[PDB]
RNA sequence: ACUCUGGUUUCUCUUCAGAUCGCAUAAAUCUUUCGCACUAAAGAUUUCCGUGGAGAGGAACAACUCUGAGUCCAAUUUUUUGAGGCCUUGCUUUGGCAAGGCUA
């Protein structure tokens, strides 16, 4: 019936290997602030646009700014202007600078940042210092060593006859922080119309040098 | 020593005491220790030396402050109770539990009362404003009012405040505001001659769930059907009291004789072979009412040739014929037939009609001009009671004592009351803040929509 | 009492039976920085102690965070308690009251509530990150409110499966971490006693993603039931400090041997840990059976078929079973309630231990007198009744009791802040359920119902009929200052009411929320940040009033201050036209105004100590040193009061007199202040003369207090005033490429970059930054946004800092709608304040001055 | 350390399924909304693309891995003895019981 799946890891690490070309290879989804579905949920109800994202008619009937009859509340002349307010901040707390937040989602705030450090070389060990790791600059009641201590001869380090890593240590270890399809071992099997092969493509942000019509 | 002495009362002014809205603190919206300064009116909070109510006489220089909990004046930059007899008046303005005044109708009291300003008044007969369009409300409460047992009950707080309450019940909010309303209404010394209806109505909304809005007026039977309803099932504490002033002022019994019918398209033979299926027959499914909806005749459509006026004219009796006992109206829910013969088995003190007026025809609402000709003085119904029902009450003679009329398109509608004065004979036209003095014979002229009768 | 509640492994019956004894009660605030682990090490506990309740294989499950915006947003809004009752690692079972508090900087506030009821911390550290600004916020307030502390390192899993640092390197970062950690304390406390160490049993390693919980007492433990023979605490005692291990001797010696071999944490715990993790990682389907037999563990093929954290976090359970470390660590270092009751009595109730009822209380007796206090107010789901949250100091509180609860104005004088309430119900408070319980005795937390209503933020519970020399606890002390200002209308004026309502109920929920209405009738919020705000507004929005709101633009709150002394001899008459008054104001020295507001100087000091500090630290006259009479508008306020009039030209007895009116005056003016209604800081008033009728009804009340707030607001401008803007403190951590680029960022705000040090042992930055309030919205959006997501900031109050531009300077023209340049900028700020409050378009230098 | 169920694969039927029934995404209809509706939003219904859960039936080859159930300790601190004998007082169920002082 072929519906579902088991891999061993490294099948899984060769699979993701060959695939590197269709992954961005991030390790967070900091990558998508203000810019994940439900940011863009925020601004569609607030019938705004972020600069990368898309544009939509609006949810409700909308006032023009020009009907209001200047009350007290916004009287311009009592406003402290700094900087101006973005569509961007509005849509991050869009309790705080929206007078009107209907069908508002409340986008997901700051995930803690992964600093997993990507191997290049095979040949180094897998628990590595690694020169991208700021080296740490190295500068208690301890028991007096004269006492009479003992460890016993059955006592010893609890796994001392196991390797510390093994040659598909590093390969695992990069496979917990790959893209969904790739960091399962077991699953489902899928439709091959089910998998949009590039909707992680135009998830992300646009390239910076792109002409009009890409970017449209 | 300070007491008795304080020189600060002259600079009290009554003329912007209102005391008709919520007690909180203008500064830190905080109902503990709300105290109103006697000088300008507004509410502060606490007593202490840096409370905003001290600060507040340190800096305007209002040195005159009264406790809106504990009814005591304070001179706060010395911080000393002030003790004058001559202040009580404030006092009663703001707890005027009336409950003499309210003991017999709230209007009971037709003494040209004086307001603190030269506007002599009869306590009970008080306008209501008008926030936005609350002019429903208004009728009805009046309507509700000028009832002497409802208001008799609603001027002392202790016969409702000693009543227990769910934790997070909303529902008891609409009675003590509403018993405070009362007090309001029929406070014998008044600094004005009008009461604001704004905290009821804030009430009424909140419970309602943005159901009758003060923006927005409603129907005046809807909201006099769901405020007495409330007012119920508030005052039953923590369970349904079977018997509670609404239900002993207003509700009545009254026995349906239900009949079914067969469908109208089946042939006679079958017809008449259906009335022994004994499901068409009259049922025993007697229930309270609180209030008796008459229906109008149709309008006449084209005029009557005779020289009588375009408006149509009908009895109150023709339309009190429905619960007569005989009269089978027809009933026809979906894809069903029925004849809802009702009688009368108990007569409450105080009689209910809703006239019905505005109806839904296929396009739009059209309100009924039929005009309900019926006295003021004296109606008998012992004519509509059964004869082992009749015995048991002595009295069936009814005063009209309210009458709720709408004026206008069913849109932009507005309503009016003319109430009657006990103690008096007069009777008064309330709308909103205007009192008239209307003569006894104009009442019935008015299209009649709601009506409040005494059994005497 | 008798209700449904879930599985769990204790019962209701033991919990109940644990609170009446007090020596088994640890009331445990786990506090940190934003997302360092603490509500999933709560939720790894209840897990621990409900077998039904299990976390999801993908989502981590929080039982805290309760909140629809707590789930959204991700981030911890309010304090959750939790009661629950955990076994040591001897098996005794402690009953445990854990206040979950949030990690974000803008809620600290929260955190001081969950501070005040609690007698011990455990502040949670990141492997990776380290120490990062809340954690020393937060040391520093902890160690400042009395409180033992401990820390447990949270996700110890990152130095093995993102930094993939080698074991001795990720000791390294640990060690460093703990003494970064003793660093701040010593520098925060004077007293050494507390050197946290994992050797004493203080620091704890977590992993919470992971369940991996383990101290060296119970990982000692580990050994001694994997190896009989070996005696846990001795080991236990050895296993860290750079001790290395003889395997020759089988002894531990300061001395390395071999010149290659680990240190005893490295050899014995961090690299079985690292072998662990590698094997379930790394070579799962080929050698896990094999190391899971060594350690005993025996997994199911459907459990063996799961995904790598899910395997994990079952291997790691299954191996370090029960948290019982963290149970270790809270009992031998955080005093129970008996033991803490003397610091806790000694540190926040008003009358001191000293006093009769101090000394009750200080024995933390269930059968006393009741004096329970609480901080905290939880709204139920409909959000209509709120439930006093707070622990129990004596006596016992009963459902269906009358109580008197006072206020945080309850004075013995003045005891109108006091009310008569009936206690509805009383709940044992877990996060998602409710034990519903009759009473609760001394030293444990509860949830008082119908106490609600005459407490805004602080309640005294006591008992009525009695204790008629009770005071109240001092209000909570906040770690920050809360700054944003917005203004605050319906959408329809109709359905005014109903906001506030929500106003007030916003104002219980949160502890530092200030709410208020301007002489412009204008209804003003102020809120510790924009997160913060955003959080109050949609509670306001939804929770409390159901109503639509507008929100202006978010202001901060400008300070007043003088620059240099008074022109001339400022003075103002009493409306009798006697009682003249003659003041100068001049700037304090620099500090000075922080040791007033640190706590550093009290006026509760006796005159003796007061006058030696001011003559000694900043050499004040000694004169001068005892004429000061109060400082600033509230206790401990920046401003300083003295009177330098000599004897010989003013009865200093006559003065005395008046001295009670013209404080009060004094705090007024500097609360107020008179150029735009904003607190005067840092300001020296000097009474030069004082002129005092003799007789007592001429003087006193609604004269002197006026007058001398007239002559404290003269003496104000005619020295040159300046305003002060509020200064936060940013801390950025983000990658080491994206370091300029914040620096841009800071560019365009006015911002000032004071370090940008590397993490040690981390591939990331922390720039730390001084950013103006008023030009901080948006900044973490902007951060965020340039740098691709890639950079955070945390932005808390600082200081405050003198405006650039001059506030009475009629000569500026500002046009209604553009960012002023800096020159001017507090022209700016002080009339468009001035037009937000309601004033006049602008203020006179003698305005309240007598000439004219 | 010995026994006994629950097997896996595939086909089909029935039923439930608000579960991201689906880590994917279409069509139609009606109403509503402002334009003046592929180039447009909202609300609702329905049909297709195809799943999960449970049960039943069929036939293919596996029958006890797993899930389970039934099934080496005499020397301090407990289980290899400080263990037994004498006297007085209250009741004697005239066997002795209760307490204290002893000898060991």
């Amino acid at each position: 019936t072929y519906q579902r799946w088991q891999f061993t890891l490294p099948m899984m690490s060769t699979l993701y290997r060959l695939a590197n070309q269709l992954l961005t290879d991030l390790v967070d989804d900091n990558y998508f602030y203000l810019f994940d579905l439900k940011a863009f949920f925020t601004s569609k109800a607030l019938n705004m646009a972020i600069p990368g994202g898309p544009k939509f008619e609006p949810l409700v009937r909308d006032i023009n700014l020009q009907d209001e009859d200047w009350n007290e509340f916004n009287d311009i002349n009592k406003i402290i202007i700094r900087q101006p307010i973005r569509t961007e901040y509005k849509i991050a707390f869009p309790y705080l600078y929206n007078n009107l937040p209907h069908h508002v989602h409340l986008t997901w705030y700051h995930t803690p940042n992964v600093v997993f450090i990507k191997t290049e070389d095979p040949d180094l060990p897998a628990f590595y210092f690694d020169p991208l790791i700021n080296p740490i600059s190295h500068r208690e009641p301890l028991p007096d060593d004269d006492e009479e201590f003992e460890l016993p001869e059955f006592v010893e380090p609890f796994l001392k006859d196991t390797p510390l890593y093994t040659d598909n240590t590093a390969n695992g270890i990069a496979l917990l922080w790959a893209p969904r399809p790739f960091n399962l071992r077991s699953g489902r099997t899928r439709r091959a119309l089910d998998i949009p092969l590039v909707k992680n493509w135009y998830r992300e942000h646009c390239p910076a040098g792109q002409p009009v019509k890409v970017r449209v | 020593r300070r007491s008795r002495h304080c020189p600060y009362l002259d600079t009290i002014n009554r003329s912007v005491l209102d005391f008709d809205f919520e007690k909180l603190c203008s500064i830190s919206l905080s109902h503990i220790n709300a105290y109103a300064c006697l000088v300008c009116g507004k509410y502060f909070q606490g007593r202490g030396l840096k409370s905003h109510a001290y600060i507040h006489s340190v800096q305007f220089s209002h040195h005159v402050f009264l406790n809106l909990h504990t009814l005591k004046f304070y001179c706060l930059p010395d911080n000393y109770e002030i003790i004058d007899s001559s202040l009580e008046d404030i006092t009663y303005v703001l707890k005027p539990t009336f409950t003499k005044q309210q003991i017999a109708n709230l209007d009971k009291q037709a003494k040209l009362s004086r307001a603190y300003d030269g506007t002599t008044y009869l306590p009970g007969i008080v306008g209501l404003n008008n926030i936005k369009a609350n002019d429903y409300a208004n009728a009805v409460l009046q309507a509700l009012s000028n009832v002497p047992p409802l208001r008799n009950y609603f001027l002392e707080e202790d016969n409702y405040k000693n009543i227990k309450r769910p934790p997070g019940d909303i529902m008891f909010l609409l009675v003590q505001r509403f018993g405070e309303l009362m007090r309001k209404l029929w406070n014998p010394r008044n600094f004005k001659a009008h009461v604001s209806p704004h905290e009821m109505l804030q009430a009424v909304v909140l419970c309602s769930k943005k159901t009758f809005q003060i923006t927005k007026q409603g129907d005046g039977v809807d909201f006099l059907s769901w405020f007495l309803n409330a007012l119920h099932s508030a005052l039953g504490g923590t369970k349904k009291k079977k018997k509670t002033i609404v239900t002993d002022v207003f509700q009545g019994s009254m026995r349906i004789f239900t009949k079914k019918l067969p469908h109208p398209d089946l042939p006679a033979e079958e017809k008449e072979q259906l009335l022994h299926n004994d499901e068409y027959q009259e049922t025993m499914v007697e229930s309270t009412f609180m209030y008796l909806t008459l229906d109008l005749p149709t309008a006449p459509l084209y005029k009557d040739e005779k020289e009588q006026l375009i408006i149509p004219q009908v009895p109150l009796f023709n339309i009190l014929a429905k619960f007569n006992g005989i009269t089978e109206k027809e009933y026809k829910t979906y894809k069903e037939n029925f004849l809802k013969r009702f009688q009368l088995t108990k007569l409450p003190p105080y009689l209910i009609f809703c006239i019905k007026r505005f109806t839904k025809n296929n396009f739009f609402v059209e309100k009924n001009p039929t005009i309900v000709n019926f006295p003021i003085t004296n109606v008998d119904l012992r004519e509509y009671l059964s004869e082992e029902v009749q015995a048991v009450h002595k009295n069936t003679t009814y005063d009209l004592i309210a009458n709720i009329v709408h004026d206008g398109k069913p849109s932009e509608g507005s309503y009016r009351i003319h109430v009657l004065h006990h103690g008096t004979g007069k009777w008064y036209e309330l709308q909103d803040l205007q009192v008239t003095d209307i003569l006894p014979q104009m009442i019935t002229l008015s299209e009649a929509y709601i009506q409040i009768w005494k059994r005497r | 009492m008798e209700q449904t509640l879930p599985v769990t492994v204790y019962e209701m019956d033991f919990l109940a039976d644990l609170m009446d004894n007090s020596e088994l009660i640890r009331n445990v605030t786990l506090c940190g920085h934003l997302h360092h682990g603490k509500t999933c090490f709560v939720d790894c506990l209840i897990e621990q102690t409900h077998p039904e309740i299990r976390k999801r294989y993908d989502q981590d499950l929080c039982y805290t965070d309760i909140l629809f915006t707590e789930q959204e947003r991700g981030v911890g809004i309010k304090s959750t308690p939790v009661t629950v009752v955990l076994p040591d690692t001897k098996g005794k079972s402690y009953l445990f009251n854990i206040m979950d508090t949030p990690g974000h900087v803008n809620f600290s506030d929260e955190v001081t509530a969950g501070l005040r009821i609690s007698d011990g911390v455990v502040l949670f550290i990141d492997a990776a990150e380290g120490v990062m600004l809340n954690t020393e916020r937060l040391i520093k307030h902890a160690v400042q409110e009395r409180l033992a502390v401990t820390v447990c390192i949270n996700k110890i899993d990152r130095l093995i499966l993102e930094l993939k640092l080698p074991p001795t390197d990720a000791y390294y970062k640990l060690r460093h971490i703990v003494d970064e950690v003793n660093g701040l304390i010593s520098m925060y406390s004077t007293d050494e006693n507390l050197i946290l160490s994992p050797l004493l049993g203080n620091v704890c390693f977590s992993s919470s993603q992971y369940s991996i919980c383990f101290t060296l007492g119970s990982f000692a433990k580990i050994y001694a039931d994997t190896f009989g023979d070996i005696n846990y605490q001795e080991f236990a005692k050895r296993l860290w400090g750079d001790i290395y291990f003889n395997p020759k001797t089988r002894k531990f010696t300061k001395k390395a041997p071999t010149s290659s071999s680990q240190r005893s944490f490295v050899e014995f715990i961090l690299e079985p840990l690292y072998k662990i993790l590698a094997q379930v990682v790394g070579d799962v389907d080929t050698s896990l059976p094999r190391t899971l037999d060594e350690l005993g563990i025996h997994l199911t093929k459907e459990e063996l078929k799961l995904n790598i954290r899910p395997l994990l976090r079952l291997v790691c359970k299954k191996f370090f079973g029960e948290f019982t470390g963290f149970v270790d660590m809270c009992v031998q270092h955080i005093p129970s309630p008996k033991v803490g009751a003397k610091p806790k009595i000694e540190h926040t109730y008003t009358g001191g231990v000293d006093s009769d009822l101090g000394e009750a209380m200080s024995d933390c007796d269930p059968d006393g007198p009741l004096m329970c206090h609480t901080t905290k107010m939880y709204s139920t789901d409909d959000g209509v009744q709120f439930h006093a949250f707070g622990r129990v100091l004596s006596g016992t509180i009963h459902a269906g009791q009358p109580v008197k609860v006072l206020g945080e104005n309850y004075t013995l004088e003045d005891e109108e802040d006091s009310q008569i309430c009936t206690v509805g119900r009383l709940w044992i408070s877990v996060a998602r359920y409710h034990i519903e319980v009759n009473r609760v005795p001394a030293g444990n937390w509860v949830l008082i119902e119908g106490v609600d209503q005459p407490i805004v933020k602080t309640a005294t519970i006591t008992e009525p009929r009695g204790n008629e020399e009770a005071q109240i606890f001092r209000p909570l002390k906040f770690n920050t200052t809360s700054v944003i200002k917005i203004a605050v209308e319906p959408v329809n004026p109709s359905e005014l009411p109903k906001m506030l309502d929500g106003l007030r109920k916003v104002n219980k929920s949160y502890p530092s929320l200030t709410t208020k209405v301007e002489e412009s009738g204008e209804h003003v919020i102020l809120g510790t940040g924009e997160l913060y705000l955003d959080c109050v507004m949609h509670d306001l929005r939804k929770m409390y009033s159901e109503i639509d709101i507008k929100v202006a633009d978010p202001v901060v709150t400008f300070c007043e201050t003088v620059v240099e002394t008074s022109s001339l001899k400022c003075f103002a008459e009493t409306p009798n036209k006697k009682n003249k008054i003659t003041m100068i104001a001049e700037p304090l020295e620099k500090g000075l105004a922080e040791d007033i507001e640190n706590e550093v100087v009290q006026i509760t000091w006796n005159r003796k100590k007061l006058g030696e500090f001011f003559q000694t630290k900043y050499d004040w006259d000694l004169l001068a040193a005892r004429s000061i009479w109060a400082f600033g508008p509230d206790a401990t306020g920046p401003n300083i009061l003295v009177d330098d009039t000599l004897p010989s030209e003013v009865d200093k007895a006559l003065l005395g007199s008046v001295k009670d009116s013209i404080v009060q005056g004094f705090q007024w003016g500097t609360r107020e202040g008179p150029l735009c209604d904003e607190l005067i800081r840092n300001v020296k008033f000097k009474i030069l003369d004082a002129v005092v009728a003799q007789e007592p009804l001429h003087r006193g009340g609604g004269q002197i207090i006026p007058t001398a707030r007239r002559v404290v607001y003269s003496a104000f401008l005619m020295a040159t005033p300046r305003l002060m803007e509020p200064y936060y403190f940013v801390e950025v951590q983000a990658p080491a490429d994206c370091v300029s680029a914040v620096y841009t960022v800071l560019a365009r705000r006015r911002g000032h970059v004071t370090q940008d040090a590397p993490i040690p042992g981390s591939p990331l930055y922390t720039i730390k930054a001084f950013i103006p309030a008023i030009d901080s919205f948006g900044f973490e959006t902007d951060l965020r946004t340039h740098t691709q997501g890639q950079a955070f900031s945390l932005s808390v109050f600082h200081h405050w800092q003198i405006v650039p531009g001059d506030p009475l300077d009629k000569s500026i023209v500002i046009r209604p709608l553009e960012p002023q340049p800096a020159p001017h900028l507090a022209r700016e700020f002080m009339i468009k304040t001035r037009r937000r409050k309601g004033l006049s378009e602008d203020v006179s230098i003698s305005k309240f001055f007598d000439d004219p």
